[PDB]
Formats: structure tokens, C-alpha cells, sequence
């Protein structure tokens, strides 16, 4: 991250051996469960490119994986330096990635006024590399879960909003998708009694009624 | 492209 | 949380990956008993909204939980939108709840004169959803709760307060319940004792009598 | 609503 | 805790996220031996009564332990408010407690000039509660404690005074057990060493005398 | 009572 | 590392045991996986030579591979001694190995005007040392990487960007391995689809046509 | 310990966690090994007589020992009274033993000027009773060690010097013991070896020479 | 350690538990490996002599080693004494062993002007006798070292040149050795590799021929 | 005496 | 000697 | 050269 020095400047703040020891075990045990990605941003908080970039170096396994983000490293800097031409000079998306740019000039453009944070730009193109990775690591769709004959619809509940978060679908789609398969992929039983709720009803009065089942 | 295949990220260009 | 910059200005602490990964092992190990909301209070002191949100995306599991948890906030947000019409500029719903507003906002209300604790207020509405959690995933109400033919009265007693713990039920009912219940439902010898007290005895003389049988 | 059911936590809308 | 501030000012700090599942462990493992109320003391230095009550609220189990602490904690504040009629304002029983005290009516009160100590009052309060705790889940009086007839006297003055330690009578009534009791209740040949050393003989001289057996 | 048999410790009252 | 001490003056900060204890388990563990050069120099931001050296002395075993390094360290300390002829004084490449340079002479030049980094010099020796260990432990070349005839795409991409990552060549040749290497050691059939996609195609598309056998 | 806050006064520092919880870990594991008081004295560096009666209350476990550590505190104290008569006001023992001494006082005479260090002078008494249960903790005297007819001669000299460490005996008691017992009590082949050696033999010559056999 | 204190003056800094327990673990485990002379040098850094006989003491095992390493004080000690005859005071031998110096004149030499680094040069001494230690627990000089009949060429130099490690010749010698018995005493072909390459081989270019064998 | 048998250590005295 | 054969490292003589 | 065979890494000459 970064911090204010003694000498009263803003300086850089290396990575604890804490917090690079927590994300290899959380990429090496996690294999990129959706939770990865929270887990990312709150572990890279404040990170500077050269932050991010020590801790994806780190990670070691996984390296097909970590070639889907560098191509989606790429693509995403080639559309930053399309949609931002060249005129602190403005940093390139080369910059950005902290390939071109020293630490110094990362921490001149995240301390810049106004500031330029290139290390939350950055952050926002690795999340999104590995939101591509968390689909394609997923192994079913939404439109596959249905509940198990005998399974507790909590259970079931749990499947589908996990599987659900994987998704994909623009937000409308997610609304149709909770209003709708939830029902439709319920065991008999418990289809009958949400549809005998009405089509309006929250979860907690889905889940109290067929707790029932 | 600014990171290569077999590349480290935050790897310098040349 | 937040604290003073050296520089002297109030900036954002980040979260710390030992306060992420205990937050994790309590709702992973202790799914949602009901200490789970004291202990998510204490690590969650001072967070501001991205905090707790931070704190909320790296559950992971539980997603119908994380959904009814997400009902909660829906209808405690819109309440505070009906409670505060609208006219630094004041927070709607959308703004405590993290979603609208920026970090930089949430620190200045935080930090306002006098202050609006948007963190503090969200924290409430989070703490309320995890009530409702609470409940639903208790098995038995308090009325449930008998004693055990041979099971001694000081387990019988850590069931029935770790039950009334879970009720709901306002608090006249839980002393009501505390004085009545507790009697009517233990074992015929214990029971007898109890009622030999009267019914104005403490916890502490009802367990010193009924370690006798 | 504030949150939606697909949404993380703290996502902001559109 | 409480601290000075960057800003020179007083000011809360957080309990760590350490310090509280050292007190979930110690509460969950040592089940009120003794050793929890110097434990519960060390781990609660400078607590503020909000402090205090984050740690009791994160025990969960023993419950109906707990509601003994409740207990007496309402017969003890009870006690303050009759002992302090009320006339910064003066702090009722509830004040004290930190319900009806905001957090920084405590840091107020303690760091006034001179100061109300409220959150070691309140401390006071709770090692009161778990010292009726203690005594109840000790099974023996020390009177019941008497030398197995092979046992190493070493052994048995380490079950006497672990016993005599949990007791509760008053420091003169220990005086006289510590003499008389522990000579009375070893095995005939230990007995026999005890009393051929006279009644003044130190704990140091007993076992090394007794060692002989 | 300053606290009551079912509330949390620091429980405000009313 | 270097600090500013509270006497307003640039300072050693000595390395921490956890810090060591990571880098020796690193090292321990991960035996020179391609992983343990970005860990080296995550665990060594903002070294001095002395830092380094401690480090590298810590390892204890290995000490072939510990050999090759001191092999490196040799040809790249000569080769900075014939490029910077001799006129704070500058510093030799003995200087930069932190042997005839003491730590205040180490700290003298990272805080020179401008800095002389010889901690970062020096660190650039050793993850060239550690770049030549990490290719004589990899047992095989890109070249020998064939998919299994029913290993998953998946599985067969993990296992080739693993080797190209400790490789070697430059990168216009890694360019063509992973163009053609990657496509011509395919199982028939996923070989015969990743043809059909035609030369250009992305890694993510790559994987998602090939998943379908 | 004590530090100087923030607002530049000298004030208490609280125990850690980590550091009571190692004390318990020494003590419950180490049952008094000699090693137990530095040890205790590492872990008690610039301890308040508060900060002492904290370790030494969290305990729990050994009470016969720690009543040998109060008799020695009771006539360590005793004789302080003695040897200082009363006239800051003088620390009297139940002072320094932090019975009748508020942590303030301590604070208070611990930064006097000059300092009356009472933190170190309890240690010390503190230290003096852990010397008692040390021995009476040892099995065996220095004059019942002998070397086993097969044993290593590193191995009976480690046996040895461990024991000559829980002694007593004064200083000029110890010379004579490594000159003396340590060659009689040796194995008859290297018992020979040594007296060859000559009397003045260093403990590496004696190994050097005696690991020949 | 030492620090500047936050009234700003020069004052000692006491060794973390997690240093000590570190220590205690390396030299239990460990047991003098060459290993453990860096990795004590790591965790005394910037130690009073106060702070590195607390690091000794700790050690607790190994006590014949540990006279050893007091036997080597005391001669060390004693050439200090001689080479520095007696005229702040100048320390004698005594003093920089911390026996007769207290800790503030150790902090006073180690911050005098100049400095005597009294931390330094008994850390010195301690370094030398942890060498004669580490040699006499080695059980083979370089000269027994052989490769066995098919043991990888690696494996052999790892053996080597950790046995080397703990030699003790002088520098020209290890040269020799590590030219000419290593050679010598690999296995008879790839003993022929070896001498194919000619006498000049790089350590690289010897495991990468005899890695063919 | 300055500690009795019984007490905790640090107990302040009546 | 500055370091006796029994005593603890850094003990003060006599 | 700069540093020898057996010598630690960091080992001042002579």
C-alpha cells in the first residue's frame, strides 16, 4: 500500500509476509470460488500496480488460469489506451499494469491532484480477468440446478444463490432468474407450497413455508 | 500486447 | 476502520487479512449461532460501509443466508429512504449501505460535525438481518425445551438460555419465560424442588437446590 | 431495492 | 482499551480480533478453573464497560453460567445505585454496566479529572460474578480433599491448595485449613512426618520432610 | 434489573 | 529494510523472525518452483545487501543449488566491476555484495542524492542466480510437454504454462511455443478442434472449445 | 511494561496476549526446568509488580509450587521490611509485592528520580522462589550422576552440566564439581582418557579427547 | 535491540516472545547446523549484550555445548582483556559479556561518540564459539565425503559442499577442496565426466555433464 | 505476612 | 574468568 | 571473485 512517512511524504509500504502467505492459501485452497475475488480486493486494498502484480506472481499453480487474466490484462489496457490517447505525464495502459511505470511514478499518479489511481484502475482489470476465470471455472450453469428429491430446500437455496453469483447474467436476468427458476426447479412438494405463496414472495417466506416440507 | 505468454506480470517490456 | 493519517487528517484503515480470515472461521465453524452476531460486532467495531461489505463478500458460503441477509438491508434502506425524505449532502439508503456512496463520503459523514455514523447505522441494519438468520436456523423454540429424565439441571438450564437467547420474543416474554418455563419443565424430582423455593428464587439458589438430586 | 439478489454486497447500482 | 489519539486526544481502541478468541478459548477450554478470573483481568486491561461487555456477549456456550453473571451483576449494580443516589453527571448502576453509558460517556468518566474508574468498577462487578461462577463449578469442598494412601505428598498439596484456592472463606478461615487441614487429611506415615515437624513447619520443609515417604 | 434473563450483556434497555 | 527513526534519520530496520521463517519455509518447501524467485523478492522489499545476505545465509540446505548462486553472484559482481571502472565513494562490486561494504555504507548510498540502489542491484544478481537454479531444477523443456490422451485441456494448458514459465527463451520464441507448441502436442481430437478455431485464437477461447471433448 | 504515551507521560503498557499465553505454555510444558526462570525473566522485561502478579496468577496449574513461591515472598518481603526501616514515600515489601502499591505508585517510583526500580526488586524476589522450586523440582543431585557403561561421553557431559545447573552449590562448590565429578564418575575407558588428559583439560579437549572411545 | 524512545532519547527495546520461542525452536530443532550461526546472527541483531545472554540462557538443552561456548567467552574475554589494557569508562571483558556492565552503560557504549559496538563485538565471541560447537557436532570432515555408487551427481554436491560449509580451513583450502575432492571422490564415470570438462569447470557446467550420467 | 496460603497473588490486603 | 562453568550467561560475579 | 566456495554470502574478505 501506501503511508505517509516520517519524514512526513508519501511513501510506499511493502506487503506483509502475512498477507502474501494468506492469498497464496487462499488462491492454492479457494481455486477460484467466486469469494476469490472479495478475498483479492480486501487482501490488495490500497495496492499499488507493483502490489498487485508481487501478489499474482506469487500465486505459482493455476498458470492456465493465470494466462486467461493476462489476456484479459491485455485486452483491457489495449481499451484503456484506445479510450485515453496520449497527449505527470498521463499514464499509458503499459503504465497502469506497472510494466512501464517505477513505483515512484505510481505513487506520484496515486498521490497526484487530483489524483490519477492507477492502482484501483488496475485492480478494477485484474477483477475482471478473474471474474472470466470464475465463470469458466464453474462447472454448471443456473438453468442446471434443480432440488434433489429429498433435499432440504435450505439446501437447495444454498446451491442455487451460490451457483447464481457465478452466473453471468446482466442484473434483470438475475431478477428473473430468483423470481423464477427458484420455483420452477423445486421438488414437487415445495414447488406447490411457493406457488401457493404468490409470485411476490421474499426468501425468508419461501424458506419458512417449505421448511414445512 | 502488455503482458506476453510465458511472461511474470509486471514483467518490463525488452 | 478509520484513524488520523500522520499527516494529520482522518484517512481509512484497512481491514486486516487476521480480522478477514477470523470473520471467515466464525461464520464457516459457528453458522450463525447466535454469538456469531456479538462476535461480528467486535470485529466489524468502527468499519465503515465498505468495511463491513468487504466483510459480508468474503462469506462465501451460506448464499441463502447471504440473500435473506440481503432481503434485511433491502427493507431497512427503504425504510430510512421513507424516514429521512431527502432535501455536505445527507445519505440516502443507497449511501449507507455502501452501494452509492464512495469511501471518501462514508469518512466524511463519519468524521461530520456533528458526525452521521453511516458505518454505525448500516451495522445496525446487517446486525438485524443476522437476527432474522439467527432464528431461522435455530431448531427448537424455547417452548421445546424439557429436561432430560436424568439429565442434570445445570445442562438443562445451559439448553434452555442458550434457546431463549435464540427466541425473539420481547423481552416481558423472556422474563416471563425465565421464571415460568424453566420450572414447568424440568425433571418431576428437580421440578418439585423448584417449585419448594417459590417462585422468586435466582438462577444461582434454583441450580445450588437442584444440584441435590 | 438496494441490493439485489445476484449482487455482492456494496455493488454499485447500474 | 482506551488511548491517546494522533489528533491528541483520548480516544477507544478496538479489541483485537487475538485478544478476543484468547478469551473464546480460554472460556470454551478452562470452564471457569479458577485461572479464567486473573485470565478474564489480564485480558480485560483498561477496558471500557462496552469493552467488557464484547467479550462476555462473545462466550456463547455456558449460558446458564452466564446468566448467574447476570445475576449478580444486577444484585451489584442494584448496590451502587443505593450506595450513590444520584445528585459530567454522576453514573447510575446502568451507566456503569454500559447500557445505559454511550462509549464515549465511559472514556469521559474515565479520564475526568479526577477520574470515574468505570470500567474497573465494572470489572470489579463481573470477577465478583465469575467468582460465584467458580465456587459452583468447583465439585469439592476442601474439606472432602484427603492424601490417596500412595499418593505423593507433592500431589496432594497440589489438589489441597488448587482446592483451597477455588474455597471462599475468609483469609483467616484459609490460615487455619492451610495449617490444620492439610497436616489432618494426608496418609498415616506423611501425617506422622507432619506433626514429628511441630505446627510452624513452612509448606518447604513439609514436602521436603515428606518427600522421604 | 440492570440486565435482564434472555438480553445480551450492554444491552440498552427500552 | 530502511526506515526514518523518530530522531528524523534514514535507519536500519533489522528483518523480522517471521519473515525469515517464511523465506526458510519457502525455501524448504517449494525446492526453486519458478514461485520462490517473485516470493524471494516480495520478502525482500527495500533490502540492504546485508538483508539479502541474511537471508541467503538462512537457507542452510540446498547448498549445490546455494553454490550455482555464488557461481552468479561471482560472473555478475566481476561484470559490474569491468562496466563501472573505479574514479560517498562508488561503490565495487564487492560493495553491492555487501562484503567490503558496511550496512552504514549499504544505507549511505540507498539514500544518496541521487540513490545509488545497491540493495536492488544486488537483488537483481541473486534473481538472476535464482533464474539459473530454477532452470536446472525444472526436469523437462517446453518441448517434452505432451497432453495425456485423456487429460483435460484444463490440465494439459496448467502443465504447459507451468514449464514455459521456467523455460527460458526469449520472448519472441515463447510467442511461437505458445502458439504452436501449444496447439501441435494436443490430444488428437482437442488438437483437431484447436485447428479448427484457426491460428489466432485466445487462450480463454482455446479452452472453452476444447472442454467440449 | 512501561512506555511513554503520546501525550509524553510515562504510562503502563498492558500485557499481551501472546505474552501470558507463552507464560502459560512455559509452565504447563517446563514444569520448572531450570530454563523456566530466564525464561519468565525474558518474558517479565521492565514488568510492573502488577505485571509480575498477573504471570504469576494465570498460572492455575502447580499451586503447591507457587505456595513455595509466596513463602519465599512472604520472607523476601519480610526482610526488605527489616533492612529498610520506615521514615514519594518508601516503598515498604507489600509495596514492592504490589499488594499495597497502586499501579500508579509503581509507575511512580519505577520512574523516580533517582528510579526505585520496584518492577525489578520483586523480580528479584520472584526469581529467588523459582530458584527454591528448581531444585526441589530436581530428581537428583550432581553426586548421583555417573555415565552409563555404553552412553556417549557428549551425552553424560550434557546429563551433568544440566544437573550442575539446578545445584545450588556456590560458585567455588562448582569449580570443583566440573573439575572433580565430571572426570570420577566417568565410564572407566574414558575416565582414563581424561586423567591422561591432565587436570587442566578445557570441556572441549575432554569431549575431543574422549569421543576417541 | 535499541530505539529511540518517543521523549527522544536512546533506549533498549526488550526481545519479543516470538524471538525468544524462535530461538528455542531453531537451536531444539536444529541443534547446531551450520544453519543456526545466521540464523541466531539474524535474530540478535542489533542486541545488547543483555539481550544476546537472555537469547543463551533461554536455550535450556544442550548444556555440555553450551560450556563449551562459555569456555569459549572466557578465553575471547580474556584476549580482550589483554589486547585492551585499562587507562565514559573503557569496557574490560566483563563488561562487553555483560556480567559487570548494566544495560544502560551497555546502550551508553552502543551509542557513544564514537561508538564502541560492545552488542557487536560480544556477539562476536558468541559467533566464534557457536563455530567450535558447529564443528565438534559435524560427525564428518570433507575428506570422508564420497559419492555412493548411484547417487545423483546433485545429491553428492549437496552433501559436499554442506559438509564443506562446516570444514573449517582456511579459505585457499577450500578452494583446493572444493576444485580437487570434488573430483576426487565422485563416482567413476561421473568422476570421468568431470575430468573431460577439464580442472577450470564452473560448478554449472559440472552438475549439467554429470547430470547425463 | 505480605501473601497467605490461600490468596491470589497481588491481593490487596482486608 | 569472565563466564564460570555452572552460572547462567550473564550473571554478575560474586 | 567475490564471494568463495565454503564462505557464507556476505563474509568480508581476509
Amino acid at each position: 500500500p501506501i503511508v505517509q512517512n516520517l519524514q512526513g511524504q508519501m511513501v510506499h509500504q511493502a506487503i506483509s509476509p502475512r498477507t502474501l502467505n494468506a492469498w497464496v492459501k487462499v488462491v492454492e485452497e479457494k481455486a477460484f470460488s467466486p469469494e476469490v475475488i472479495p478475498m483479492f480486493s480486501a487482501l490488495s486494498e490500497g495496492a499499488t500496480p507493483q502490489d498487485l502484480n508481487t501478489m499474482l506472481n506469487t500465486v505459482g499453480g493455476h498458470q492456465a488460469a493465470m494466462q486467461m487474466l493476462k489476456e484479459t490484462i491485455n485486452e483491457e489496457a489495449a481499451e484503456w489506451d484506445r479510450l485515453h490517447p496520449v497527449h505527470m505525464r498521463e499514464p499509458r495502459g503499459s503504465d497502469i499494469a506497472g510494466t512501464t511505470s517505477t513505483l515512484q511514478e505510481q505513487i506520484g499518479w496515486m498521490t497526484h491532484n487530483p489524483p490519477i489511481p492507477v492502482g484501483e484502475i488496475y485492480k478494477r482489470w485484474i477483477i475482471l480477468g478473474l471474474n472470466k476465470i470464475v465463470r469458466m471455472y464453474s462447472p454448471t450453469s443456473i438453468l442446471d440446478i434443480r432440488q434433489g428429491p429429498k433435499e432440504p430446500f435450505r439446501d437447495y437455496v444454498d446451491r442455487f444463490y451460490k451457483t447464481l453469483r457465478a452466473e453471468q447474467a446482466s442484473q434483470e436476468v438475475k431478477n428473473w432468474m430468483t423470481e423464477t427458476l427458484l420455483v420452477q426447479n423445486a421438488n414437487p412438494d415445495c414447488k406447490t407450497i411457493l406457488k401457493a405463496l404468490g409470485p411476490g414472495a421474499t426468501l425468508e417466506e419461501m424458506m419458512t413455508a417449505c421448511q414445512g416440507v | 500486447p502488455v503482458l506476453f505468454p510465458g511472461q511474470p506480470f509486471g514483467q518490463p517490456p525488452l
